[PDB]
């Protein structure tokens, strides 16, 4: 624990990072998190939400 | 069979062509809900799970996600994520 | 909320004429399609005649075509059959039948036919 | 007035959780902001958005 000023940056960007990348398992609220399993049998001016 | 005994026939194991049933033009309405009937013939699927049933002629409507209805909410309901398509057409000639 | 009751029923003879009634609370009749069911006894029951949403269409069942008279009036709130040619096959309880949200059916009258 | 350097940090801290409060009695678009009664008037599927 004597470097842990630098090892705590080192720590958050990589888990910040982590963090961004697993957001991409998400449809926020579709049907399925695949974009042409929301849209593309539904008629293109009700997939747009 | 009716909608109190709707039939469940499940499809597998085979090559499913669907430019044929797009192109045949005697059903009435074509809903369909998950990606595209273009791309029909384009994608893989795991399980099929085609139904047979027969409603009113005024209850087409409540064939969707989420409707309400005698059929709806207490005989054959859709879930909200559903993912195909309705084929319809008349049958006044054959009941 | 949703009521229908039925009125205008009798006792009639073979070729006596009659004029039904299904009053209607809770609901404009203006949105929803309309029917009439009939309940002879030891018969099963079967759909006598229908008139669409719109009010355009008029439907009747194989037996009843040509004789039957179906009317509607949406300013009463009311759905109204009307009887020719009475014949004692015809002898049944009548409800009138609406789909609003769920189906509801109304306790009937009994029409006799001797 | 003479502890003012500590005294805007506390109304700082203060109005922004007080911000944070009085954001949950609007609408953003809804008929109402409480979900009791978006989920009793309303149909499921479309009280979905």
């Amino acid at each position: 624990s004597a470097l842990g000023k630098l090892q705590d940056v080192v720590n958050q960007n990589a888990q910040a990072l982590n963090t961004l990348v697993k957001q991409l398992s998400s449809n926020f609220g579709a049907i399925s998190s695949v974009l042409n399993d929301i849209l593309s049998r539904l008629d293109p001016p009700e997939a747009e939400v | 069979a009716s909608v109190y005994a709707w039939n469940r026939k499940r499809i597998s194991n085979c090559v499913a062509d669907y430019s044929v049933l797009y192109n045949s033009a005697s059903f009435s309405t074509f809903k369909c809900y998950g990606v595209s009937p273009t791309k029909l013939n384009d994608l893989c699927f795991t399980n099929v799970y085609a139904d047979s049933f027969v409603i009113r002629g005024d209850e087409v409507r409540q064939i969707a996600p989420g409707q309400t209805g005698k059929i709806a909410d207490y005989n054959y309901k859709l879930p909200d994520d559903f993912t195909g398509c309705v084929i319809a057409w008349n049958s006044n000639n054959l009941d | 909320q949703v009521q229908l009751v039925e009125s205008g029923g009798g006792l009639v003879q073979a070729g006596g004429s009659l004029r039904l009634s299904c009053a209607a609370s809770g609901f404009p009749v203006k949105n929803f399609e309309m029917e009439w069911y009939r309940k002879a006894p030891g018969k099963e029951r079967e759909w006598v005649a229908a008139i669409q949403s719109g009010g355009v269409e008029t439907y009747y069942a194989d037996s009843v075509k040509g004789r039957f008279t179906i009317s509607r009036d949406n300013a009463k709130n009311t759905v109204y059959l009307q009887m020719n040619s009475l014949k004692p096959e015809d002898t049944a309880v009548y409800y009138c039948f609406v789909y609003v949200g769920r189906s509801y059916i109304g306790q009937g009258t009994q029409v006799t036919v001797s």
